RNA sequence: CCUGUCAAACUCCAAACUUACAGACGCCGUUUGACGCGGGGAUUCCGGUGCGCGGGGUA
RNA sequence: AGUGCAAGAGCAAAAGAUAGCUUGACAGUGUUCUUCCCAACGAGGAACGCUGACGCGAAAGCGUGGUCUAGCGAACCAAUU
RNA sequence: UUAGGCGGCCACAGCGGUGGGGUUGCCUCCCGUACCCAUCCCGAACACGGAAGAUAAGCCCACCAGCGUUCCGGGGAGUACUGGAGUGCGCGAGCCUCUGGGAAACCCGGUUCGCCGCCACC
């Protein structure tokens, strides 16, 4: 029960929102792996009336890729309470996100038959907190 | 203008503000009257005023019952008297005048004015069982300014 | 749900099981469908018609089946996957069915895939369905060589229970063998 | 009418009940009438193809053969006879 | 088994209700045609409601317009018993009588003109500007006030 | 929450009723031939009134 | 929400968005309805076929322009294929 | 159907909730990327290969009505409205009687936490 019910890390996502890029080579180098380009929608007053067009980057780190970039990444940011979603999810940095869910999340992105996790098996603040903490680091 | 030429219910409803424009503001100061912090079950007896045919009242003539109504209820209780009355309806019905034959002769916006279906509550007050007499003089003065006749009926209130 | 004007997806589409829009397409030729269906450890090919009540089908296999004629290997794989689609089409032949078009419902077209494998042994069990050749994997990748030289780079058999150490596509020949042949009861 | 085109006053005819309202079901655009049948005629909201001109909603015709997979129903409209192309998203068996 | 009597003139009538009538076999004021209590029937005498005067008559009554005022499908040959046994499925006009109250039968199937052409209210109606209830002469009858009606106009 | 009101260009509802097709009864047609079809000849295309439902207009 | 533009209507594993590919906004000839309810009338329009040649897709299939209803023009003459 | 596949009607099926269910069986989650295939970056997904673990999700089974919905009883209501008729009433706007139809809101009590078809299956 509590092992398919024991957190775990889905993606760690590390994004650079500038606003007009030369920036993909340090995400090359501080994740491992290729980044991607951010494209923006509704024209802006603040000279940005290039709907698509790259204004930022992102690297979505999965498995050790994602826990190998934490290990060296948390370390570098100092956790809060508020600093957590209400799923169990916390963003912090350069931004670099988190996303925390228990064993059969993939019910809810697979194509056939998918389903919408139950609030039951959504992981809480409390459980993310809890798991993160248990591993490498303090709290609030 | 005569009422003579809108009291009745001989036109298609014309309400749609979306596709009407220049239409005149009421003339309606208010239509919560008295003591309006206090409930109305907190009162003895409830008088209403009931339109005895089914009619269109003008703006300009719900203010004018309206006011010399409220007026005599305030004359006789006072600016804080403890009573309440309610002109509960608004004029939704846009009306026209053409005023050049009767070549395109569709008229302009003109004013407002209430439906009221026969037997229906005009007004109501409520009041103590000492000022029932007071509210039954306002609302005389009331139905002496609208079109139709009116009774002077009285709900909650078995002190005769 | 939220209120009266509400609008709720037909069954079907709220169990996120069928795609209404290309169900239609399938529909309009009037043939009957080659159903192709896959689960973890299996595959299923069935050959639906339309009724009055709800779709009718008319001859199916399924990978479990498979073993009744001589299969003693996995069945969420390739080799299964084509042996299945044919066992299905040849008892589609039985009850009359001679044509059909490929449902693979909610599966991706990927060129090489199980439900083309499916739709090959079907195809080969004598049935009439529109195809694309270039779309289908090469024939050893169905007899399940890949699996093959997988288990190749061993150190740790690719197979818990022993159905045979280097595994057999040479096996998959002796199960077709089997099908293509008359007396066999289906 | 101010206008005379043909969905001219089509506004409730043509206007899909709340809860009928998106994609209809594949079944009744694939049914199969025979030459003879009774088939009553109304459009589906929904389905945009293989409509009749909306004056002849209501109609109940004799399927006399088809076009392509449309069918042509005959029915009389007034005085007239009339064949209609429709196809089956827009009929109904009768009875 | 209800007597129909047309009370009110054509002139100014709607036509359907018109049309009705005739289907019902009269086709002038005064004439009189007994009709069978169906569904559709009913339908028809409730739609010519305003124009008529009906209700389920007497054995006796029915005898007595029968015997006074039945002809047959052609000829003046004159209805009585002894017409009645000699060209009918009966005995006598009673047993004509009661078949047709029964339903058994119509007076066309017996050979006799489906209208009995009655003669005017002897003493005058009571109005065709009001029904029954309201102290008239249309619309659904008692047995004894359509015996009234029916005798007065035999 | 409570409390006061509306819609020709609003509708979660919803008639009476109008209307397609069929069957039944009725009426009608097979010497008075209906229904339908072809052809000759028109007149007519200033209308009005009552009642019902209207739209415009103080009327 | 978006879907070029009035209004009403249609659309959510799409009729909307993005990406890629493509040129069916193609040739020939009809059926039907509409224009013109019933009920005759042209140009114009639409839906639906058959033949030809293609595009895309695994394939069913989709594409006779833009989701549907506005964006249209006789004879004579000229130019053109 | 001791958990499956394709469906029809398309909320009576939605929303939310409680309880129960799986050693070589089923569906899953799950394990894992040599291949077919895959990501404008990620075997996340898609695709493929597979069984160490698991019944916590999903799913299936049993059930709860607070919200939404279908239908029914009773009340609202034969009211509102209305087809046909009237030398009935009203200064009139309008009303009434007889005849044939007949709601909606809302309250109260029930019902509804899907029904059905084909196939496969200890
Ligand atoms: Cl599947
Ligand atoms: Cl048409
Ligand atoms: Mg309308
Ligand atoms: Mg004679
Ligand atoms: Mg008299
Ligand atoms: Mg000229
Ligand atoms: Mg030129
Ligand atoms: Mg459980
Ligand atoms: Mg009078
Ligand atoms: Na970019
Ligand atoms: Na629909
Ligand atoms: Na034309
Ligand atoms: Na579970
Ligand atoms: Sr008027
Ligand atoms: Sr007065
Ligand atoms: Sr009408
Ligand atoms: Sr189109
Ligand atoms: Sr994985
Ligand atoms: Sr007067
Ligand atoms: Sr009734």
């Amino acid at each position: 029960f509590h092992e398919m019910r024991e957190p775990r890390i889905e993606k760690v996502v590390v994004h650079m929102g500038i606003g007009h890029a030369n920036a993909e080579d340090i995400l090359g180098e501080i994740t491992g792996q290729m980044p991607v380009r951010t494209k923006a929608k509704r024209t802006v007053g603040e000279f940005d009336i290039r709907e698509g067009d790259p204004i930022g980057a992102k690297v979505t780190l999965r498995d050790e890729m994602a826990e190998e970039f934490l290990q060296t990444a948390l370390p570098l940011a100092e956790l809060a309470t508020s600093q957590f979603d209400d799923t169990g999810n916390f963003s912090f940095g350069l931004d670099v996100t988190v996303n925390l869910v228990r064993p059969g999340y993939r019910v809810a992105k697979r194509d056939k038959a998918s389903r919408s996790i139950p609030t039951k098996h959504r992981l809480n603040p409390a459980d993310a907190v809890a798991f993160i903490e248990s591993t490498y680091d303090v709290e609030v | 203008k005569p009422a003579s030429m809108y009291r009745d219910i001989d036109k298609p409803a014309y309400t749609r503000r979306e596709y009407i424009t220049g239409i005149p503001g009421s003339k309606i100061a208010q239509h919560k009257m008295g003591r309006k912090q206090k409930d109305a079950d907190d009162y003895p007896v409830q008088i209403s005023l009931i339109v005895e045919e089914t009619v269109q009242l003008r703006h300009g003539s719900l203010e004018a019952s309206r006011l010399s109504a409220n007026r005599h209820l305030i004359k006789e209780l006072g600016e804080e008297g403890d009573y309440k009355m309610t002109l509960r309806k608004f004029p939704h019905q846009v009306l026209r005048e053409n005023k050049d034959g009767m070549r395109a002769a569709f008229g302009k916006i003109v004013g407002t004015a209430a439906r009221v279906q026969a037997g229906e509550q005009l007004f109501t007050a409520y009041c103590n069982v000492e000022d029932a007499e007071h509210v039954k003089e306002a609302f005389r003065r009331a139905y002496n300014k609208i079109t139709p006749s009116c009774r002077i009926d009285s709900s909650p209130a078995g002190n005769a | 749900a939220t209120g009266p004007r509400y609008k709720v997806p037909m069954r079907r589409r709220r169990e996120a099981r069928t795609d209404y829009h290309q169900r239609l397409r399938l529909l309009k030729s009037g043939k009957p469908r080659l159903v192709a269906r896959k689960s973890n450890k299996h595959v299923r090919a069935q050959l639906v018609t339309l009724g009055p009540n709800g779709d009718d089908t008319l001859a199916s296999a399924h990978s479990s089946d498979l073993a009744e004629y001589g299969w003693e290997a996995p069945t969420g794989n390739m080799p299964s996957a084509y042996l299945t689609g044919l066992l299905a089409g040849l008892r589609a032949q039985e009850a009359g069915v001679e044509e059909a078009v490929l449902d693979i419902g909610l599966n991706s077209p990927t060129p090489g895939s199980k439900v083309f494998a499916i739709q090959e042994g079907a195809i080969d069990a004598g049935l009439d369905i529109p195809h694309n050749d270039d779309v289908l994997a090469d024939w050893q990748r169905t007899r399940g060589a890949h699996i093959a030289e997988y288990d190749e780079q061993l150190e740790e058999p690719l197979y818990s229970g022993d159905f045979d150490a280097a595994d057999l596509p040479e096996h998959f020949d002796e199960l077709r063998e089997t099908l293509l042949d008359g007396d066999i009861e289906l | 009418p101010s206008s005379n085109g043909p969905l001219e006053g089509t506004r409730g005819k043509l206007k899909n009940k709340p809860r009928d309202r998106g994609t209809s079901p594949p079944q009744r655009a694939v049914e199969e009438f025979d030459d003879g049948e009774k088939v009553h005629l109304k459009i589906d909201p929904s389905v945009p193809n293989g409509r009749f001109h909306p004056r002849f909603d209501g109609q109940t015709g004799t399927v006399e053969g088809k076009q392509g997979d449309a069918y042509k129903v005959d029915i009389v409209d007034g005085g007239k006879e009339k064949t209609i192309i429709v196809t089956a998203a827009h009929l109904r068996r009768q009875e | 088994m209800h007597a129909l009597v047309q009370l009110r003139g054509e002139v100014n009538m709607h036509t359907d209700i018109q049309d009705t009538l005739e289907m019902l076999n009269i086709h002038h004021v005064n004439h009189c045609t007994l009709v069978p209590e169906t569904d559709a029937y009913r339908g028809m005498v409730a739609k010519v409601n305003d124009f008529v005067a009906f209700g389920e008559p007497s054995q006796e009554t029915l005898e007595t317009v029968l015997a006074t005022r039945a002809e047959p499908l052609e000829g003046d040959a004159d209805v009585d018993d002894e017409w009645v046994a000699e060209h009918t499925d009966y005995d006598d006009i009673s047993g004509l009588a009661f078949a047709l109250l029964s339903e058994e039968t119509t007076l066309r199937e017996q050979g006799l003109s489906p209208t009995l052409r009655l003669h005017p209210p002897r003493g005058g109606h009571d109005g065709v500007k009001h029904p029954v209830k309201e102290g008239g002469q249309l619309g659904k009858h008692d047995t004894e006030g359509i015996d009234d009606l029916l005798e007065a106009m035999r």
